[PDB]
């Protein structure tokens, strides 16, 4: 709405993404995943308790 | 604004559903055309709001044959494109009021 | 920033909206996400409480402040503008209504009453609007339960369901998908803490979490038994373990 | 079984249309689309569900009408064509916009995108929605939910597999509830075929599927 | 009409002496059934040859009866005073009563009335095509040619994407039906898609047939693609009997199976390739054709196969295997030769630079004549 929404409009711009930021447990899930991919992790705690703790 | 030299003035207004069904006809046939011919159904039951409205209903109805892998449209196909692009120009332009009034 | 006629509140702005009136809703957005749904046989609000301090009590802050014992009132906002808002309500209401009429308020009078003490802080000059929008939920014989909003304009209207605060939009919508009025009240309560849970996942704990009920009497709470005709306390506020029995039927 | 089955539901659905409400004629053709998908009849699951279709485009929004969509997914996948089971995830998923619907409603919609991906041989995007319905189903009443909570486990190994992480193997196997309450023959096949890819030995493989060989039935 | 493809197929097994007794009988009564219906005197004598007179009797009265409706209906209609519209709807009436009598001539004429005062341009083009079907009910596939060629020349005119879909069907028909199988696999695996059931050879016919056309075309790479994973033929299933054979045939092929395929190719000759009419006359392209491309690709496998084992895999004789191949080889798709003493099978193919040569030398001999034809005419003129 920082464009006027009349003139910057579907059909220029047929697709507007709004990103979920607020994000479901799922799309949390796959950020840790990239991490937990890098580097081996040595369990000594629970995973799933940071995920729902954000 | 004052008065100078300006003076023809043409107004135009935002397509009626008649007018609708004339720019949705023939960007369909030069598409692939509406099968059931339900392109006058479409704009009978709703208008739009912009000629602009319009080519966006025909691009979506297009990209629905595509997800399929299918080259023709269909009547439900555009009962579908229309709902999705006409409600979302109401729920970008609403979001700006509070709740005065 | 804006016009001089829109700071000033003895002066029509330019738009006709002052810039005020909107100050005080920006403040607001800016606070707690406080809800309230109506059910058949009760209303439930629920709201989070700040964090404050580590060492400040968590107690001594109060987001629900009974008016009356048989209703109960919920704001998202600032502590200050709340409990000077607050002594008015009450002490305006015994003048006009308790030694007239001898009688606790009807919901909607004392919602009436709440209305115009905002409206003089709008209209005067140099005093500006109550910094706090309020849910005013409560129960009343001839109207039954009833679920309010006053504006800190001085505009009232009733609902269904509302949500204030942050997380306004969330909830909203959430209560409308699992929930209608004519549900019964003890599956609202287990939803308007769901519905809470979305806002914060930190802690949930029923320290942090006030929630309180109006519907049925209480004869246990009306203090003076062995008249049983004076209708008991309507509002009942639920201990933090009570909270955490609804929690475990969640 | 069939005949029991089939001459109860016939029976029942005249009584609805004659005297009671339209709703119950619609409530009971679930009823019998359930009942064609059991019987390996997908030509007559989708022809069945599509008699209703049309008068229930306009009341499309109820957690009724998200199970026919899910169960239309069900019905393509099986008939192998991948073109309209992408097509019916789409439905399901616009039918709920709001994704607050219930316990079971949310375990099977996550549970098709997966199974949908893994015929993509994408087995990141596969193991994500498998997760997310592991979740549900042991939180649900185990009425059915705790050999259906099996099957999901057995997707989770299945993914890892395919990506040869035999660490997150070991990972996923827990004391938790893993390999006490919902173990199975077919968490000890899914383990084992995965210690035979990565040592590069299709003798191995060969031998694990003998005695994993009704887990592949 | 609708009763036409049903009636004649019923009356080409009755023709044919090669099927089943049991099959030809079963067949008389069903055909039967739908002469007495429909009312086929004129049509009855054409096929009592190829394998009451009251048909006729019934005939002639359906004449004057359907015959008679129509013409003062026609009469009222033409006197009535809208030209163009009523006595044009009136005349395709005129036309479905022919058209059920089975005779192909009278039905040609009334519709040319239909046609003549103007109708929609899309009209006419249903209509051209209503007179197309029953060249197929005779068998007359020139008379097919020539009536197709006309709507091709109105479908771009018209713009009508809604005739296209029939046409391609009928069209596929058409090139199925004549000797040309390129174009058939192309036409029929996209009618597929655009199957439109109206007066038209049922989904199910199709639906074999466009595996036919892909069988003899389309390499086995290409038959991959568009035809096992075609996700059409995966959504019709194997019910009727028939898709199920070629279906099969087809999966052994590629799974290169070659226990299994040579029982399906016995059964696909049976039950698919005789009993339908145009693959009747095709039966033998089709199935000389299979035993080639089949042999080739297991040839491309082995530089070198015994004789003993490569028929111990199919399931013929050494003998039987020897003689087989001797007639595919000098066609040149093989592409081998038999050491009968040393029973082996060697297989030379060219992948080299000479495969490169030899397009280069031809393609470019044949651009020579054509500037020997052309130069020394314009001189002399
Ligand atoms: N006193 C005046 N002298 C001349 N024409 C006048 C007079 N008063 C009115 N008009 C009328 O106004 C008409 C248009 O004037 P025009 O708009 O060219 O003028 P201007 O004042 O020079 O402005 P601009 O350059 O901004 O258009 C004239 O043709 C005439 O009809």
């Amino acid at each position: 709405d920082t464009l006027d929404p009349a003139l910057l409009r579907p059909g220029r711009l047929d697709r507007k993404i709004e990103f979920p930021s607020l994000r479901d447990r799922r799309e949390r899930r796959l950020i840790f995943g990239t991490i937990a991919s890098k580097m081996s992790l040595a369990p000594e705690a629970d995973l799933d308790s940071l995920i729902i703790r954000n | 604004l004052r008065p100078g030299r300006i003076d023809r003035k043409i107004e135009f207004p935002p397509p009626s559903v008649a007018a609708r069904a004339e720019i949705l006809r023939i960007h369909s046939r030069k598409m692939n055309l509406t099968r059931g011919i339900n392109l006058r159904k479409v704009a009978e039951k709703m208008n739009g709001c912009s000629g602009a409205d319009v080519k966006g209903v025909c691009t979506e109805a297009g990209m629905y044959a595509l997800r399929e892998r299918r080259i023709h449209v269909t009547q439900e196909d555009f009962e579908l494109a229309v709902g999705k692009v006409m409600n979302k120009n109401q729920e970008t332009a609403i979001s700006v009021a509070k709740l005065f009034k | 920033m804006t016009d001089r006629y829109s700071f000033s509140l003895t002066t029509f702005s330019p738009s006709g909206k002052l810039g005020q009136i909107d100050y005080a809703l920006t403040a607001v957005k800016q606070g707690v996400t406080s809800l309230g749904i109506k059910a058949t046989n009760g209303v439930v609000i629920a709201t989070e409480k700040k964090s404050s301090s580590p060492l400040a009590m968590s107690e001594t802050l109060s987001k629900v402040s009974l008016l009356t014992p048989d209703i109960g009132a919920v704001y998202s906002g600032m502590g200050p503008d709340y409990r000077v808002l607050v002594d008015k309500s009450r002490k305006v209401a015994h003048t006009s209504y308790k030694r007239i009429y001898g009688e606790y308020p009807p919901t909607k009078l004392l919602v009436s009453e709440v209305a115009k003490i905002m409206q003089e802080a709008t209209q005067s000059g140099g005093v500006r609007p109550f910094g706090v929008s309020l849910l005013i939920a409560g129960h009343d014989e001839f109207n039954g339960f009833s679920l309010y909003q006053v504006d800190p304009s001085g505009s009232y209207f009733p609902w269904k369901a509302t949500a204030i605060g942050k997380g306004s939009v969330a909830a909203k919508t959430f209560l409308e998908k699992r929930w209608n009025d004519e549900l019964e009240l003890e599956d609202a309560i287990h939803i308007a803490l769901l519905t809470l849970k979305e806002s914060v996942e930190g802690e949930f704990n029923g320290d942090t979490i006030e929630l309180a009920i109006i519907g049925d009497e209480n004869p246990d709470l009306l203090g003076y038994t062995g008249i049983p005709t004076d209708k008991g306390p309507r509002f009942r506020k639920l201990t933090s373990q009570e909270i955490n029995d609804r929690l475990e039927a969640l | 079984s069939l005949d029991d089955q089939i001459f109860v539901c016939e029976k029942s659905i005249e009584f609805a249309k004659r005297e009671k409400r339209v709703f119950l004629k619609h409530s009971l053709s679930i009823k019998l689309a359930t009942l064609h998908y059991q019987k390996k009849q997908y030509k007559d699951s989708l022809a069945l569900i599509n008699d209703l279709l049309r008068e229930f485009k306009k009341l499309d929004d109820k957690p009724s009408l998200v199970d026919v969509h899910l169960l239309e997914s069900k019905v393509y996948h099986k008939l192998r064509n991948l073109a309209k089971s992408k097509a019916s995830l789409t439905a399901a998923r616009t039918a709920a916009n709001s994704i607050y619907c219930p316990t079971q409603t949310v375990a099977e919609l996550d549970l098709m995108s997966g199974i949908l991906h893994c015929e993509d041989k994408d087995y990141k995007t596969a193991f994500s929605y498998f997760f997310e319905s592991f979740e549900s189903y042991h939180n649900l009443t185990t009425h059915n939910s705790y050999e259906k909570a099996c099957q999901v486990l057995k997707y989770m190994l299945l993914s890892k597999i395919m990506l040869n992480l035999i660490d997150d193997v070991k990972n996923i196997l827990n004391a938790k509830y893993t390999k006490e309450t919902y173990q199975s023959r077919g968490i000890d096949a899914m383990k084992a075929v995965a210690e035979a890819y990565n040592n590069r030995s299709l003798l191995d493989f060969n031998t694990a599927l003998k005695q994993y060989e009704k887990e592949l039935m | 009409r609708v009763p036409n493809y049903e009636v004649s197929e019923k009356a080409f097994l009755l023709t044919q002496s090669k099927v089943s007794i049991e099959q030809r009988k079963e067949a008389a009564e069903f055909v039967l059934a739908k002469i007495k219906e429909e009312e086929m005197a004129p049509y009855y004598k054409y096929l009592c040859e190829e394998y009451d007179q009251e048909l006729y009797n019934e005939l002639c009265k359906k004449n004057e009866s359907k015959i008679k409706e129509l013409n003062e209906k026609i009469q009222k209609l033409e006197e009535d005073d809208e030209g163009e519209l009523e006595q044009a709807q009136a005349w395709i009436n005129l036309g479905e009563y022919y058209a059920q009598i089975g005779d192909k001539d009278n039905a040609e004429k009334t519709l040319g009335k239909s046609l003549s005062k103007a109708i929609s341009t899309g009209a006419k083009i249903d209509v051209m095509l209503t007179i197309a079907r029953l060249g197929f009910f005779y068998n007359d596939q020139l008379y097919v040619k020539e009536k197709l060629e006309a709507v091709n020349s109105m479908i771009e005119k018209g713009g009508d994407w809604e005739r296209r879909n029939r046409y391609k069907t009928y069209y596929g028909i058409h090139c199925l039906a004549v000797r040309n199988f390129k174009e058939a696999a192309k036409l029929l695996v996209d009618s597929l898609a655009t199957f439109t059931s109206i007066e038209l050879t049922s989904y199910e016919s199709i639906a074999t047939y466009a595996s036919v056309t892909g069988l003899f075309t389309l390499e086995r790479t290409d038959l991959k693609s568009k035809v096992i994973d075609s996700p059409e033929l995966l959504s019709l299933i194997s019910t009727t009997a028939a898709l199920q054979s070629i279906s099969s045939l087809t999966i052994s092929l590629y799974a290169s199976d070659y226990a299994s395929y040579f029982p399906y190719l016995l059964e696909t000759y049976a039950n698919v390739l005789i009993p339908c009419k145009y693959l009747n006359r095709h039966a033998d392209f089709f199935v000389r054709e299979m035993r080639r491309k089949v042999y080739a690709q297991l040839l491309e496998s082995y530089k070198t196969l015994s004789l003993k084992s490569m028929a111990s895999a199919f399931g013929v004789s050494v003998a039987f295997l020897d003689n087989d191949l001797g007639k595919f080889i000098p066609n040149k798709q093989l592409n081998c030769v038999i050491d009968r003493v040393n029973g082996i099978v060697e297989t030379n193919r060219p992948d080299n630079k000479n495969a490169q040569y030899h397009l280069l030398v031809k393609q470019g001999d044949g651009l020579l004549t054509k500037l020997q034809k052309y130069g020394a005419a314009v001189r002399l003129t």
